[PDB]
DNA sequence: TGCCCCCCCTTCGGTGCTTTGCACCGAAGGGGGGG
């Protein structure tokens, strides 16, 4: 006996249309057993042909965890559905999550499906289960409850969600929680041992609502640790025509982020016509001009700070070696964060695994940050990523991405 | 008494109205065999008569059965076609026999007027009137309104084939011992019974499908091997596709060699080796489908190459879930590339080729990675996971490759086999300058208005050069700029240059390219012994840059 | 002079940085195949 919540797309829209990809017989196999569970509790119903509206739909396993969890590519609905700011069901996002010492990452998701769905939205949650060899048509469902990954899923379940840590809440006053997508997030600042206790009474807080993939799990997070990557200027104490001609070219590029830097004088001394391997000398006037350009890299960008109408944007640069650089912005030369990982899972190994491992690190950060998830700039073919990205994700939520082909004139993020 | 099948709810897009197209004359001929087919139907009850109050109406014509004495009634619906909602089709690929598992008992069937089995929507039927000549528009003639699913509305298909799910789905469930592969009407049981139980389960399953209306004719009832089915001839250790018939014309149109390079494709899925791109290189130009063409010295010989592939039988064999797949790739040369899946040697599940040629500038890495792929979907499609593979390129040039490239890329778990042409990466830039060699600083520069342009070059030991050019563009003298330097450089050579467009296609080292001059500048690199690239931005005041950028602008 | 699905090869127009030329990609029309 619980009202539906009205939904409508954004007007002028139609439902998401978006083809099912190919799955391993591993991930069918386990959408088929979990569906066929859904269905037993009327979570999805059978649906035919004459729903014209489709989204994909696959499996994941989260990091150390050995069971299947079911995945739908909401993207497509995500953006066509209704924002509920203007609904004023937004959640609002606390900037002192990523201040605190440790965060968890719980994946509250499955008490979305005791919620119904509003009879008129569950068209455009219609997916297909494919089969191997094709042997069976495509067998379609669509939602009765909230589903897992749609936007909408946390925002009509957050007057539930605020009444059952009300309790908690109000007994730790200085413990942070943030709900995004299916991912409940709680920071604290407390030892490792307190935290992780606090953690534990949240979860049997939530089975007290219960009686009233699965909860068990949660991932530890540490963003009073997290560091940027400058751009930075090499220090040599002898320079190459070649080493000159890097270092302008650089700072060419840099000035469109530090409007003061100047390379004047040190172009002048690239004023011949000489071999790259030379080792000249820098002038007093360019030693001051150098000197001034690392003081201008050293300080922070003018005017650039974060507005919660626009769009995030991350472009990663694959660095060799394990190492990817990436940056954050709204405004192009306006990067709200830069930084560097290294040593990822798939270290000298496999490209794909590392970038997704990339991609999933600078999601949970603009989380932590900002509350959205930005869209990525991604350096692989379309063809490359599409094959195997799937193989490797472990979040719950999927970013929007594009592709990217941009050979590196200038080692700009990393010497 | 059959079991009603619950109608499918089916709509008009909103706004618009039922369609109303009338009738082009039809032949005396085609007139006469259409109003007996009619009556059938109407006796069946698959269409009813009165159509006074109906103001609409879609073309109507008829095509005979593939090499059979019926002919076949269709209906151009392709007006209500647009003017009705959108479906989300169900068929979502096609099976292929590599995929089957052996079975020890196999049949196939065919549902006996499938279409017309399944009932309507009762609301949608008036839109899908039609009017037949009762005598060469004597009289006025008879006219009717489809009870079922009618040929040539683009609702029928998804319609038929997701009724035909929700009929078998109790019957599979209750009978997990038995694999039914249903492709519209066309079915495939078989199983590891006594052929007397499988019988027994066959009669069982034709029971149920005549308990919602569904006959099964002998006539399509396959009972002993081989068993034709999705074009193919299945034995049972063994499947073959059925006979490809080649013309041998010897005056070939355009469309000749459409229709010569389609049944080549086709072919190449079991008989491995198959080329087409000189072949349908005669194919590239906005010729018309009748112009003919007369067959190159290469093209002749890449279809004698085919024949001789073809002359002999080939078979596939059956899938073993308990081995692994094995996929192995050969290069043949001109960016083709020809592969075979198995899982013990010799015994092809099945082959393919991979040709594509996409972008402007590439190398064989990129298209081996291309083509692996391709194989690795196509796998994932047929039995659900990745093969491994047998890749005629060195680990150390993969590794080479694939550390350096700029993009992220990888290949699943793979070993070589040696097995000539290898791939391998043609030339290696350096990345430092080199000591003592000469230093070009190349340059060029294109008028936007009289494509007149320059390239040149000025060394740290003095070497200059400006070449005028004609007809050309600001990208092609730079390119033309590098390309001096290498033609005027020793072994070793330094060059610096301004031009993003040309590094960046020059830094991926391709072996491969659409452009003439392209291809000239890989020529040259892969005689160096070391070349260093390096960009300056232009109009700062650099080096030889300023002195280049003067001469030749 | 129909409908639905898959595949390869060529062409063509829209899109975005290499920029006003060139590279990429998806749609479409040709062919092969299935019902
Ligand atoms: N060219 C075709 N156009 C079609 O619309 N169809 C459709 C989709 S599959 C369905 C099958 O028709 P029905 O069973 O009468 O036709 P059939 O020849 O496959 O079978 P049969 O004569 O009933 O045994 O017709 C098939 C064609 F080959
Ligand atoms: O890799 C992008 C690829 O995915 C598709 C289909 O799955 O669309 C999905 O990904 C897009 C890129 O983020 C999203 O914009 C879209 O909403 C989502 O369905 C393809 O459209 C696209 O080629
Ligand atoms: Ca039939
Ligand atoms: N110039």
């Amino acid at each position: 006996p619980i009202e539906t919540v009205p939904v409508k797309l954004k007007p002028g829209m139609d439902g998401p249309k978006v083809k099912q990809w190919p799955l391993t017989e591993e991930k069918i196999k386990a959408l088929v057993e979990i569906c066929t569970e859904m269905e037993k509790e009327g979570k999805i119903s059978k649906i035919g042909p004459e729903n014209p509206y489709n989204t994909p739909v696959f499996a994941i396993k989260k990091k150390d965890s050995t069971k299947w969890r079911k995945l739908v590519d909401f993207r497509e609905l995500n953006k066509r559905t209704q924002d509920f700011w203007e609904v004023q069901l937004g959640i609002p996002h606390p900037a002192g999550l990523k201040k605190k010492k440790s965060v968890t990452v719980l994946d509250v998701g499955d008490a979305y499906f005791s919620v119904p769905l509003d009879e008129d939205f569950r068209k455009y949650t219609a997916f297909t289960i494919p089969s191997i060899n094709n042997e069976t048509p495509g067998i379609r469902y669509q939602y009765n409850v909230l589903p897992q990954g749609w936007k909408g899923s946390p925002a009509i379940f957050q007057s539930s969600m605020t009444k059952i840590l009300e309790p908690f809440k109000k007994q730790n006053p200085d413990i942070v929680i943030y709900q995004y997508m299916d991912d409940l997030y709680v920071g604290s600042d407390l030892e490792i041992g307190q935290h992780r206790t606090k953690i534990e009474e949240l979860r049997q807080h939530l089975l007290r609502w219960g009686l009233t993939p699965f909860l068990w799990m949660g991932y530890e997070l540490h963003p009073d640790k997290w560091t940027v990557q400058p751009i930075v200027l090499p220090e040599k104490d002898s320079w190459t025509v070649n080493d000159i001609q890097k270092l302008v070219g650089k700072l060419n590029w840099a000035s469109q982020i530090y409007p003061g830097i100047k390379v004047r004088q040190l172009s002048k001394l690239l004023r011949g016509t000489k071999a790259l391997t030379e080792v000249i000398p820098l002038t007093e006037e360019a030693e001051l001009e150098l000197a001034e350009n690392r003081e201008i890299l050293k300080e922070p960008v003018h005017g650039v700070y974060y507005d919660p109408s626009k769009d995030l944007i991350a472009e990663i640069q694959k660095q060799g070696q394990g190492q990817w650089t990436y940056q954050i912005y709204q405004e192009p030369f306006k990067n709200l964060k830069t930084g560097k990982y290294a040593r990822m899972r798939g270290a000298h190994t496999n490209d794909v695994k590392q970038l997704t491992e990339a991609v999933q690190k600078i999601t949970t950060e603009s989380i932590v940050i900002w509350g959205k998830t930005p869209k990525f700039k991604l350096p692989i073919q379309k063809e490359t990523w599409e094959t195997w990205w799937t193989e490797y994700w472990q979040a719950t939520w999927i970013p929007e991405w594009e592709f990217v082909n941009t050979p590196p004139l200038v080692k700009l993020w990393y010497q | 008494p059959i079991s009603p099948i619950e109608t499918v709810p089916v709509k008009l897009k909103p706004g618009m109205d039922g369609p109303k197209v009338k009738q082009w004359p039809l032949t005396e001929e085609k007139i006469k065999a259409l109003v007996e087919i009619c009556t059938e139907m109407e006796k069946e009850g698959k269409i009813s008569k009165i159509g006074p109050e109906n103001p609409y109406n879609t073309p109507v014509f008829a095509i005979k059965k593939k090499d059979s004495t019926k002919w076949r009634k269709l209906v151009d619906f392709r007006e209500l076609n647009k003017r009705t909602q959108d479906f989300w089709e169900v068929q979502l690929g096609i099976p292929h026999p590599a995929g089957l598992k052996k079975k020890k008992s196999v049949t196939v069937l065919d549902v006996g007027d499938a279409y017309f089995s399944v009932p309507l929507d009762e609301d949608f039927r008036k839109y899908t009137a039609f009017t037949i000549p009762s005598i060469n528009n004597e009289t006025p003639g008879i006219r009717y309104q489809y009870n079922v699913l009618p040929q040539g509305w683009k609702g029928s298909p998804a319609i038929f084939q997701s009724s035909m799910t929700k009929i078998l789905e109790p019957f599979k469930k209750q009978n997990p011992d038995i694999v039914i592969y249903q492709y519209m009407d066309d079915l495939y049981v078989g199983s590891d019974l006594e052929i007397g139980q499988h019988r027994t389960k066959i009669e069982e399953l034709r029971q149920h499908l005549l308990r919602w209306g569904l006959t099964t004719p002998d006539k399509k009832h396959q009972k002993e091997p081989p068993f034709l089915w999705m074009g193919y001839e299945l034995h049972p250790d063994k499947w073959t596709v059925q006979p490809i018939v080649l013309p041998e014309k010897d005056s070939w149109t355009v469309n000749d060699i459409q229709k010569l390079v389609g049944k080549l494709n086709w072919a190449s899925q079991i008989y491995p080796g198959i080329k087409v791109r000189q072949l349908s290189k005669l194919l590239r130009g906005t010729k018309a489908l009748t112009e003919v063409i007369p067959l190159t010295e290469e093209a002749e010989l890449e279809l004698a190459e085919n024949r001789e592939i073809l002359k002999e039988p080939v078979h596939g064999v059956y899938y073993d879930p308990s081995k692994d797949l094995i996929a192995e790739i050969q290069k043949q040369g001109q960016g083709q590339w020809t592969y075979q899946i198995y899982q013990e040697p010799f015994k092809n599940l099945k082959t393919g080729k991979y040709a594509r040629m996409r972008g402007a500038h590439t190398n064989d890495v990129k298209q081996l990675t291309e083509a692996v792929q391709k194989i690795t979907t196509e796998s994932i499609v047929i039995w659900g996971k990745t093969p491994k593979f047998k890749l005629p390129i060195q680990k150390e040039t993969w590794e080479t490759w694939w550390t350096e490239y700029w993009q992220a890329t990888w290949i699943p778990e793979w070993e070589f086999v040696n097995t000539p042409p290898l791939v391998k990466l043609w030339y290696q830039l350096e990345k430092e300058p080199i000591v003592g060699a000469e230093t070009f600083y190349v340059d060029g520069a294109a008028n936007r208005e009289t494509k007149l342009g320059k390239a040149g070059y000025v060394t740290n030991k003095g070497r200059q050069k400006v070449v005028p050019l004609t007809n050309t563009t600001n990208q092609k003298t730079e390119l033309q700029a590098i390309y001096l330097a290498l033609q005027d450089s020793g072994l070793e050579v330094n060059i610096v240059t301004n031009s993003q467009y040309a590094l960046g296609i020059i830094q991926a080292q391709p072996d491969k390219s659409e452009s003439e001059l392209v291809n000239q500048i890989i020529e040259q690199l892969i005689k160096k012994e070391k070349v260093y690239l390096a960009w300056v931005p232009a109009h700062k005041g650099i080096g030889g840059n300023e002195q280049v950028d003067k001469l030749v602008s």
